[PDB]
């Protein structure tokens, strides 16, 4: 009776297994060595394709801000979004990938 | 009251003409280093990393 409003959920964020996995991996007794992903300054590439970049973290960036890739090629993040961060890309986006 | 054409070009002003054009008066110059300045996780100014 009590678990029919359960039987199916409701959320918000997409991405909701990015912030899962970055709370269960520190939950292990080994990944504790600074096993970490950097969201502060730095961030992973979620989505990628024509053009434009969905960004996990960047928890620093300000709006219009000129990012880099690890590829060498520039961005700019344009949608700053509560999970993660749209960033249209300056070059070619085959050199970019998940991660 | 027309004089001539010949000192007319006489009673001209000529105006210096200025070569090395001096744009780097009151300019400042900031080094643009080759490598793309990058933030590392503490905040500070990196290079990028040799990895993509």
């Amino acid at each position: 009776k009590a678990l029919d409003e359960l039987r199916k959920p409701k959320f918000s964020s997409k991405y909701l297994i990015q912030h899962v996995s970055q709370k269960l991996i520190p939950a292990v007794k080994e990944w504790e060595k600074s096993y970490q992903p950097p969201v502060i300054h730095l961030g992973r590439v979620l989505s990628v394709g024509d053009g434009i970049a969905r960004v996990y973290g960047l928890k620093s960036v300000q709006a219009g801000e000129l990012v880099c890739f690890d590829s060498g090629v520039k961005g700019m993040a344009l949608n700053l979004q509560a999970d993660h961060v749209g960033v249209v890309v300056f070059g070619n986006d085959s050199v970019i990938h998940q991660g | 009251d027309i004089p001539s054409l010949d000192k007319l070009v006489s009673e001209i002003k000529e105006v210096v003409i200025e070569e090395d054009d001096g744009l780097e008066e009151d300019f400042k110059a900031e080094a643009l280093s080759s490598e793309t300045v990058v933030l590392n996780e503490e905040g500070k100014s990196v290079p990028l990393p040799k990895k993509n």
